[PDB]
RNA sequence: ACGACCGUAUAGUACGAGAGGAACUACGGUUGGUGGCCACUGGUGUACCGGUUGUUCGAGAGAGCACGUGCCGGGUAGCCA
RNA sequence: CGAGUGGCUUGCUACCACGAUGUCGGUUCCCUCCAUCCUGCCCGUGCAGAAGCGGGCAAGGGUGAGGUUGUUCGCCUAUUA
RNA sequence: GUCGGGUGAGAACCCCGACGGCCUAAUGGAUAAGGGUUCCUCAGCACUGCUGAUCAGCUGAGGGUUAGCCGGUCCUAAGUCUCACCGCAACUCGACUGAGACGAAAUGGGAAACAGGUUAAUAUUCCUGUGCCAUCAUGCAGUGAAAGUUGACGCCCUGGGGUCGAUCACGCCGGGCAUCGCCCGGUCGAACCGUCCAACUCCGUGGAAGCCGUAAUGGCAGGAAGCGGACGAACGGCGGCAUAGGGAAACGUGAUUCAACCUGGGGCCCAUGAAAAGACGAGCAUGAUGUCCGUACCGAGAACCGACACAGGUGUCCAUGGCGGCGAAAGCCAAGGCCUGUCGGGAGCAACCAACGUUAGGGAAUUCGGCAAGUUAGUCCCGUACCUUCGGAAGAAGGGAUGCCUGCUCCGGAACGGAGCAGGUCGCAGUGACUCGGAAGCUCGGACUGUCUAGUAACAACAUAGGUGACCGCAAAUCCGCAAGGACUCGUACGGUCACUGAAUCCUGCCCAGUGCAGGUAUCUGAACACCUCGUACAAGAGGACGAAGGACCUGUCAACGGCGGGGGUCUUAAGGUAGCGUAGUACCUUGCCGCAUCAGUAGCGGCUUGCAUGAAUGGAUUAACCAGAGCUUCACUGUCCCAACGUUGGGCCCGGUGAACUGUACAUUCCAGUGCGGAGUCUGGAGACACCCAGGGGGAAGCAAAGACCCUAUGGAGCUUUACUGCAGGCUGUCGCUGAGGACUCUCACUCCGGGAGGAGGACACCGAUAGCCGGGCA
RNA sequence: CGUGGAAGUCUGUUAGAGUUGGUGUCCUACAAUACCCUCUCGUGAUCUAUGUGUAGGGGUGAAAGGCCCAUCGAGUCCGGCA
């Protein structure tokens, strides 16, 4: 997915942008409906195209390891 | 010589100032007399230009509309509470005394009623540990154990936008844009690449500091550069 | 680009204008201050001892 | 304002065991220089003649412009090597 | 060992110029010197010849093209009288 | 530009016609700034105009700018000022907080005007016609009234609606041409009023379990398609406006592609893309009122800035005129503009110079170096190496095709869109001009796009992502201020400050002795105040005791400054150079040795390498991609060269007119020698020499230009450094004041901070004032 | 295979910005930094108009001691000053 960077930037930089952006663009399960329809709206902003649930979450992932802890306690 | 870059800063000229007129809102804890009876519905989620993180728009019962330091997992429609009796859920804000031990907290107050000071940046969080009638021990994001007044308010949960710093900027342009939203002069010219007239490390036939980098704490501004009161340097040892 | 002739070309900004108070074309219309009599800066008239030789 | 060299005959001779190998002289040419000339060869030749692209003058005919010939082909006199 | 000439090298001096006498190399173009590389005429030879070696008179003409190097100098190649 | 003609005392350049040309994002049209009357008319030529002048941006006199609806005015933006408060010795000074005001003329927001006519000069301003907005008054309706909507918003891709224009078809009106029958122009008509509505959204029906839909994404039993319906757009269509206007006339009709304008879908952000006034919400009639300021002209190779009528500089809109072609490209041509990038006449027009064309054979031999020039080129088809971070390298390289004419096929709704086929056919040449890469390899540097010495440096330098270390829990660290106060900060460690290194990949050894920083510290040292002894009727002063930071001392630390040798088989001073790399952009010796390549190679490349004096974030090595970066090799090409020639244009030369400057102690026709402060036209001796003028290329006048930049000197200057001398800020620390009650401790009442408040935290500390010790090129 | 249309992406005298070589022309200039050809960037750390802020031991500086009105290793004016 980091093919836009051409032959520039080097392995590490574009390997990370690809991984991060790949997981960012993945189908995400909405906390409301449960449908895989959550898409990134901005930095840390997520929204379900199905039920319109707009919520906060990681900058590139809807859920972060730290966020998944808040529940358990 | 001439005043170094760090000295031009303090003057507060446009170049060094933050784009305050472009910032949305000062995210401070709402005030309540007592009793808690205060709740609001999240009407929207916005982007905060001053912190590169999501901030939630809330509308309280008394018809009060204000932006809030949004934790992770706060959606539109969600009902938030603020007060002593505020339900122990993510997004709610109650004094540390009412917050259970071992629970991740964000936007922690330094002194009760200040509106929150600690743990506000993307994805971080404080950690409430010890309880008492006098002091609530919080473990701040830097790892420091901070003893606080149990009456200091603080939101439950971790701050939204976590993991932001995990992706590299890749190019100067990306930094450029982020920098334009902060009170920071960028790019950065190494002192070693300047003239002696401009910086303590300036001058010489080849670039290298003409003295050791570790400077005394008592050094005057204009000379306090490099490694300030470094307890040590390097990785080894 | 040269600092001389090629840079004189952009000079179409108006600053110093006829002053309401003193009548000199020294009223900086962007600063709203007269460089000659100090109108806009002080109630008293701009005047300095160095405007003449010390013993005069 | 002429300097110098190669070649041929002299001669496979004189000389020398042999190997090898001259000269005088008479010739032919080359090179460098020099002065001049253009029949010849070559260059130029925005004189000239033709071909042809784009566009404008309605088409045709016949023309302008495309840098001081649009481009391509041929090229007289002269000037030249 | 001893006697000299030159004024291309270098060193020495500090006379000249610091109200400026523009650098090295190269180039281009002109004149000159002889301590002659070739060419002319000669003497000697450890001069048969051929080819050389040493020397003398002699400055008319000639002394060219290239590879590295800014190079001068020099190294190298093929031609050359 | 030329030929006629006009006016005039006078005409190359003032005017008319014709012919001939130039400008096409400009040399055309509208403007902002800035200019300020430069605008128009009349009369002039003393001035100004690169020549002339009857002309004029010149001289003089007159005249000229008309607004409810075009700007200003109103609003708010970054931000500014004023007042108050506070500081300051003080102010015309100074930060904060309040209040108020200012802050947008092309180009932020914003009530409302269109079309025509008229002048020598204005014009949505005047006049004609038609229209619109606001306030107010009266009348009627109306009691709704303010929630909400609007003003009001980033970047990239894209659909749909759709006007101007352009083009196609055909008809009408007029013009042109004259083998043809083709070619050009026109065929009009606003604001405004009324009306229509696509998209979006929603509603009812319907009942899809696989269908609906898109350029694409997508949608759905949480209810798909289909059917009906609410809401709802254009600067658009339609009707009026209009027996208005406009035209000599006709006074069209359809289509395609569609700027403007309208309305949607999608994608991106460690970036989040103004505010306020105002409008809407919220009717109609009639009438009144709508003041004030701007308005001429230029807007540039003559109206602006640059001393100039300066080849420079200077914002916006016309980006859709035709052919062409991918094109807002070239070239050519309209509309419109101009012959004022404003001196002419003459010589086949010499030398010489500028800019340029063509050169036979050779082909980089030129040169520091292919500098300069040339070569190549568009488009389609075939084909394409090493290496590589798998993206790329790559248009690698290399090869073929290319026009016109005839008749066709395919894609598409179609284009005046595209892709092909068969036949015929011309040239030396079919991207025929124009437009339009030369190609390949090796090495060095920096990863990359980016930055820089305005005016000799564009680079390897700066930056960058990335890597790393340092400081700080915010009453912070860092920084500004004399103070009052302030930046960072609408920020909070995933932060931001201070530094270093400089993408990726493989790595980054040893040294804490010195210097730096930091922690500790029994003991040693360590100021002042208070306290103690001596002294003094008091005082100066001498000494003691206690002892802060600081130092001594101990420890930590090198991705801190830096270091990593000599001798021998440990010495200094801590260690003694590990991976690597290596004759290096670092190697003196040096053209090192071997090899490659060449006829020949101080060059280049590889190998060796004891390295004068390489080496690991003073980062080492290495490297795809990128580069107006340094070096080298090859193919191709060629006037760079052998070696020069001829030609073209502008000068150069002669003539009319205009008309400077540099320079000048005097004398001066010199030459060869000598002499001289040792580098003489001028002295000495000779030689030569009739005067004057034209052209030339520059040998000399140690030519002209600049009180030499180099070197030295001056008890000259400045910028910069530091363990130079001396001081000054600043930081740290003790002490006194503020400061209070009961060598360690409690408290609350000053004082500080948090808190809207109540009250909470802290607390005689901290802040502040004063003094003392330490650090202190930050500064003088 | 198609769809899509990413990029401090490419070619490009689109506009615009820049300034490599000619060590060309000019060098009492057209010009106290100009002319021509060649060359670089041209969707972005882009370019640009107007408004606005920062002031002299002070600004500003992707750092050249660069720039702060032809003035910069400390602007300019007047004064100190004969
Ligand atoms: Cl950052
Ligand atoms: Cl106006
Ligand atoms: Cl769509
Ligand atoms: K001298
Ligand atoms: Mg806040
Ligand atoms: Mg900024
Ligand atoms: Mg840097
Ligand atoms: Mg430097
Ligand atoms: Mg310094
Ligand atoms: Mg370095
Ligand atoms: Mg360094
Ligand atoms: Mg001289
Ligand atoms: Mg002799
Ligand atoms: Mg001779
Ligand atoms: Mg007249
Ligand atoms: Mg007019
Ligand atoms: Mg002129
Ligand atoms: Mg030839
Ligand atoms: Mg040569
Ligand atoms: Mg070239
Ligand atoms: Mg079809
Ligand atoms: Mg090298
Ligand atoms: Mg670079
Ligand atoms: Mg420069
Ligand atoms: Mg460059
Ligand atoms: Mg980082
Ligand atoms: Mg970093
Ligand atoms: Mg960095
Ligand atoms: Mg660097
Ligand atoms: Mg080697
Ligand atoms: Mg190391
Ligand atoms: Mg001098
Ligand atoms: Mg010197
Ligand atoms: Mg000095
Ligand atoms: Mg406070
Ligand atoms: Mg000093
Ligand atoms: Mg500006
Ligand atoms: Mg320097
Ligand atoms: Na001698
Ligand atoms: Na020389
Ligand atoms: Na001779
Ligand atoms: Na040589
Ligand atoms: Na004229
Ligand atoms: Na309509
Ligand atoms: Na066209
Ligand atoms: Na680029
Ligand atoms: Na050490
Ligand atoms: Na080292
Ligand atoms: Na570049
Ligand atoms: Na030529
Ligand atoms: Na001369
Ligand atoms: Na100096
Ligand atoms: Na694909
Ligand atoms: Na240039
Ligand atoms: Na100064
Ligand atoms: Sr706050
Ligand atoms: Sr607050
Ligand atoms: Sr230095
Ligand atoms: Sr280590
Ligand atoms: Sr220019
Ligand atoms: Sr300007
Ligand atoms: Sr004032
Ligand atoms: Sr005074
Ligand atoms: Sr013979
Ligand atoms: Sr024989
Ligand atoms: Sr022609
Ligand atoms: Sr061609
Ligand atoms: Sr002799
Ligand atoms: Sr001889
Ligand atoms: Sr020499
Ligand atoms: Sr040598
Ligand atoms: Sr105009
Ligand atoms: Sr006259
Ligand atoms: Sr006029
Ligand atoms: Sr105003
Ligand atoms: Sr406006
Ligand atoms: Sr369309
Ligand atoms: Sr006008
Ligand atoms: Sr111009
Ligand atoms: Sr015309
Ligand atoms: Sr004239
Ligand atoms: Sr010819
Ligand atoms: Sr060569
Ligand atoms: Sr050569
Ligand atoms: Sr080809
Ligand atoms: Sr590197
Ligand atoms: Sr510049
Ligand atoms: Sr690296
Ligand atoms: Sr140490
Ligand atoms: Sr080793
Ligand atoms: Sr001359
Ligand atoms: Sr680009
Ligand atoms: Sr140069
Ligand atoms: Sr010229
Ligand atoms: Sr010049
Ligand atoms: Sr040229
Ligand atoms: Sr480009
Ligand atoms: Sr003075």
């Amino acid at each position: 997915s980091s093919g836009r960077f051409g032959a520039r930037y080097g392995r590490v930089s574009r390997r990370r942008v690809a991984e991060i952006e790949s997981e960012m663009n993945e189908d995400h399960a909405c906390p409301n409906c449960g449908e895989d329809r959550v898409d990134r709206q901005g930095t840390g902003i997520w929204q379900c195209s199905y039920c319109d649930y707009k919520f906060t979450g990681g900058s590139y992932k809807p859920e972060t390891p730290g966020g998944k802890t808040v529940r358990r306690s | 010589g001439r005043r170094i870059q760090g000295q031009r800063r303090g003057r507060g000229t446009s170049t060094f100032r933050a784009p305050s007129h472009r910032y949305k809102a000062d995210l401070e804890h709402r005030k309540v007399e007592d009793g808690d009876v205060i709740a609001g519905t999240v009407v929207d989620i916005e982007h905060d230009p001053a912190r590169s993180a999501p901030v939630a728009a809330v509308e309280f019962e008394d018809g009060d509309r204000r932006l809030i330091l949004a934790p992770e997992g706060v959606g539109v429609g969600d009902e938030l509470q603020v007060g002593v009796s505020a339900e122990i859920a993510p997004g709610n804000t109650l004094p540390l005394a009412e917050i259970p031990e071992g629970v991740p907290v964000c936007n922690v107050e330094s002194s009760p009623g200040d509106g929150g000071k600690f743990a506000r940046a993307s994805g971080v969080n404080a950690q409430l540990l010890t309880h008492d009638r006098n002091v609530a021990v919080v473990k701040l994001p830097s790892g420091e154990m901070k003893r606080l007044d149990p009456q200091c308010r603080a939101t439950i949960g971790v701050v939204a936008g976590g993991g932001r710093t995990d992706k590299p900027f890749v190019k100067a342009g990306n930094k450029h844009h982020k920098m334009k939203a902060r009170g920071t002069k960028w790019p950065n010219v190494r002192g070693v690449a300047m003239n002696a007239v401009d910086h303590p490390f300036g001058g010489g036939g080849r670039q290298h500091p003409g003295k050791p980098k570790s400077i005394s704490r008592n050094a005057p501004p204009g000379r306090k550069v490099g490694d300030i009161a470094s307890k040590r340097t390097g990785r080894g040892g | 680009t040269g600092a001389g002739t090629p840079s004189q070309g952009k000079k179409n900004t108006t600053t110093h204008t006829k002053c309401r108070r003193c009548g000199e074309k020294s009223y900086h219309t962007k600063k709203k201050v007269c460089s000659s009599c100090g109108f806009g800066k002080s109630a008293k008239r701009r005047d300095y001892e160095w405007q003449s030789k010390a013993g005069e």
